[PDB]
């Protein structure tokens, strides 16, 4: 415990955890998304993964930075679903685009002509801090340069 | 909101210029002498290229 | 009025490589007045569909029927009395790319690509039949299995 | 040492208002309602309650921290009704329903009871 | 907008058993009757343990722990007596509290055995659930131990206690658990794909299904929702199943009364 | 050291099921046939007694310390 309002300031300005982020030893996140945290990212952002009404009901109140805007959903009729992508765009604040690969992603199917359109969903890409393809894995969500 | 099929308004002396402009404005040594701005160059020459 | 494109499709093939999720269909359509390919990913568990089944897809960019935009954000209220009480299958996404003449090549072939929250579709064919599409813009979904 | 007195997870302490009602500033007609010192009983039974209304556009409650006994419900509705007419009318219809399932269920006993 | 209608078809009763079925109502309402049921059912259970002689081979909390396990007969009772907080008492009212007494010394060579019939109590009504045992003059069991154990003795050891028994749910201490067990079963078929088998073929069925042998799955349902619950409520002896069932929906419909008139209270602002 | 009052998941009373378990043990049953005729038949309260040691029998054989 710090006994002093500059060492209060100190702990503020400098030690505090999300300064703390990106290592200087190897230009990499320090902290990544770990244990179920991560397999249920994996398992959420599938491609069959339908949600409903009531569970993105229900979703939406642990996000607290959430503008309190409901997105349309994915499916209209006959009843409205959601995706899991579509509650993970949720999360992903501001201008972020990143294009990454799933690790099951095949090394043949970036000169075949499904490219931009992934039979096994494997190609990661957010554009304008939303999720648009991909299941998101550690290469996506841990401590790897470019996540 | 770029449209990327649709003819733009940029000319490429202006983008010239705006290099120009940024690379003056990134500096590392600062100074006018012959050893600040060569250090310089030297320490920004990867960045400008 | 809104309606970007309007057809008749024949699916020719159903999961190529073999079906990679549970909930979800892979539907490869030709259509019938203008030469389009389409591929599509579609809910299986909520919208079966077999080989060779007909059906009638209108991608539109709005369901007001006089042409105006939607609010952008659901309510459960608006969804009948509207252009999708004509379809059994809506949906909603938005154009993440468009392939094809770029700005070096020819116009006689060109390529949308939709995510519908996830799921993909890519419609390609003459440039002339894609008047209307742009990246960024969002989109409905309107969908018919015919008899 | 640190252990809690285990009637705490049911009881107020001195001062301690049950209900803490919020007004929502990001949107209109919509409230955020803290009850202290219950759980996911009463939230399930409002929220699943509450859908039923066609009024109402969103209803979800949520338990900040297990070891917290206290949730919240955010209730927002159309512009003619209030969120919190909608909590009543939800607790008033959960009340019918529970009055009801316990007479057919005070009826049913009677009759297996009475019927061999 | 409006309440459901729930309908009660009950499948079997018993002295400690009850198996019903509830018909349209929601997920929600059956998952917090079987909450209500587990943790906020009152029942008596001895709380306040004075021992003035524990010569035995047993510390002084663990027989106390013992003692305060021991499901007591509260069917009559518990909606009359109030909690300690609740009343103007302060030395355990007999509208607060049940005494109970023990004194059990040992001067015969053999195991003496104390069990709950030497657990006396001040009420008539509120009995140790042995009460439902002694009476058994058919005993071709064998064995005419069914009282539940508390310790064994030697000769020269003595345990001579006084107890209090209190009102109390479950949510506060597990010995105030009316029930033992709440079987709550939906959607025996998997029609609507709540839960996904990798082999469907490898599970066994359960006892509510209604498929025949060689189908393993109901089709599938999009429009189905959770409407037929299956509840099995087995009491631990304290209570009957279905004063269980009828103090749990009492105890809710306080409960939400109480919030309606909190809210009502906090409307005037 | 002794059996205790309720089983540990389920809440079932099972101080009363312990000596006649032994009886039944020591008449001719075999094990499962004894905790079916003794009516548990969850596991979760068959592990109470399956798995239960009386060392309370051998903490009975001291002498007691007060005569
Ligand atoms: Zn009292
Ligand atoms: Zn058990």
């Amino acid at each position: 415990v710090p006994q002093s309002m500059e060492t209060r300031a100190e702990v503020e300005n400098i030690h505090i955890t999300p300064r703390q982020i990106i290592t200087p030893q190897a230009n990499k996140p320090v902290m990544g998304i770990v244990q179920d945290t991560l397999t249920a990212v994996r398992k959420m952002t599938k491609r069959d993964v339908f949600i409903t009404r009531e569970q993105v009901m229900n979703l939406l109140m642990f996000l607290p930075t959430w503008d309190a805007k409901m997105p349309q959903p994915c499916i209209l009729k006959p009843r409205p679903l959601w995706t899991g992508k579509q509650i993970f765009s949720l999360i992903i604040p501001g201008n972020v685009n990143m294009i990454r690969t799933h690790s099951t992603h095949p090394d043949e199917e970036d000169e075949g002509p499904y490219k931009w359109i992934s039979p096994g969903d494997t190609k990661v890409m957010v554009e304008h801090g939303e999720l648009i393809m991909g299941i998101l894995c550690k290469k996506s969500l841990g401590t790897s340069a470019g996540s | 909101h770029i449209n990327k099929r649709l003819p733009t308004d940029l000319s490429p002396i202006r983008v010239i210029k705006g290099v120009k402009t940024l690379l003056e404005r990134c500096v590392i040594v600062t100074g006018n002498d012959r050893i600040s701005k060569q250090a310089n160059e030297n320490a920004t020459l990867l960045f400008q290229c | 009025a809104g309606v970007l494109f309007e057809d008749i499709f024949n699916v020719k093939d159903m999961d190529p490589e073999g079906k990679k999720f549970d909930r979800v269909s892979r539907l490869h359509c030709e259509s019938e007045s203008f030469k389009m390919d389409l591929i599509l990913d579609i809910n299986s568990w909520l919208y079966p569909m077999e080989l060779g089944d007909k059906f009638r897809l209108v991608l539109a960019t709005t369901l007001r029927e006089d042409g105006c935009p939607d609010s952008g954000e659901y309510n459960p209220m608006e969804h009948e009395g509207t252009r999708a009480d004509s379809f059994e299958y809506v949906m909603y996404g938005k154009i993440y790319r468009i392939e094809g003449d770029e700005a070096h090549n020819e116009a006689s072939r060109l390529s949308a690509y939709v995510s519908f929250g996830g799921l993909l579709m890519r419609l390609q064919g003459d440039a002339n039949n894609l008047h209307g599409f742009e990246v960024d813009q969002h989109m409905y979904l309107l969908m018919k299995r015919l008899a | 040492m640190n252990a809690p007195p285990t009637f705490e997870s049911f009881l107020l302490y001195e001062g301690e208002k049950k209900i803490i009602k919020e007004l929502d500033t990001k949107v209109t007609n919509a409230a955020i309602f803290t009850i202290n010192k219950e759980d996911h009983t009463l939230g399930n039974m409002i929220r699943n309650q509450l859908l039923k209304d066609p009024n109402v556009l969103f209803a979800g409650y949520k338990v900040p921290h297990p070891l917290e006994h206290k949730f919240v419900i955010r209730i927002q509705t159309t512009a003619d009704y209030s969120p919190q007419e909608a909590f009543m009318n939800a607790i008033t219809d959960l009340l019918a329903e529970l009055s009801l399932f316990e007479e057919r269920f005070k009826d049913a006993i009677k009759e297996k009871k009475e019927g061999g | 907008p409006y309440a459901n209608q729930p309908s009660v078809q009950i499948t079997e009763l018993t002295d400690d058993n009850v198996k019903f079925v509830l018909e349209d109502t929601e997920l929600s309402v059956a998952n917090s009757l079987r909450r209500v049921f587990i943790a906020e059912t009152p029942t008596l259970a001895i709380d306040w343990v004075q021992l003035e002689a524990n010569s035995t081979v047993l510390s002084d909390e663990f027989l106390a722990h013992r003692i305060g396990l021991i499901p007591l007969i509260s069917d009559d009772v518990v909606e009359r007596l109030q909690y300690t907080r609740d009343c103007i008492c302060l030395d355990f009212c007999p509208e607060c509290s049940v005494e109970f007494t023990l004194d059990v010394k040992c001067s015969e060579e053999q195991t003496r055995h104390v069990t709950t019939a030497d657990l006396k109590s001040s009420n008539a009504k509120v009995l140790p659930v042995t009460s439902r045992n002694q009476g058994e003059e058919d005993n071709e069991y064998g064995e005419s131990n069914d009282e539940i154990l508390i310790i064994k003795l030697r000769k020269g050891q003595e345990l001579k206690l006084r107890a209090y028994a209190k009102k109390g749910f479950g949510k506060e201490h597990a010995k105030w658990n009316p029930t033992a067990g709440v079987c709550f079963e939906y959607d025996p078929d998997n029609s609507m794909r709540h839960t996904l088998y990798p082999k469907p073929d490898e599970w066994p069925k359960s006892e509510h299904t209604e498929l025949e042998d060689d189908q393993y799955e109901a089709p599938y349902n999009w429009e189905a929702k959770p409407n037929k619950f299956f509840f099995n409520v087995e009491s631990a002896g304290a209570l009957k199943p279905e004063n269980i069932v009828v103090m749990g929906v009492q105890v809710l419909k306080n409960k939400l009364s109480n919030l309606q008139t909190q809210l009502s209270h906090e409307s005037q602002n | 050291m002794i059996i205790p009052i309720r089983c540990f998941t389920c809440g079932k009373v099972i101080g009363n099921k312990w000596e006649s378990y032994l009886g039944l043990l020591q008449a001719e049953y075999t094990e499962g046939d004894a905790l079916d005729a003794l009516g548990l038949k969850r596991y979760c309260c068959r592990r109470m007694l399956l798995g239960h040691v009386d060392l309370i029998e051998k903490l009975l054989n001291y002498a007691p310390l007060e005569k």
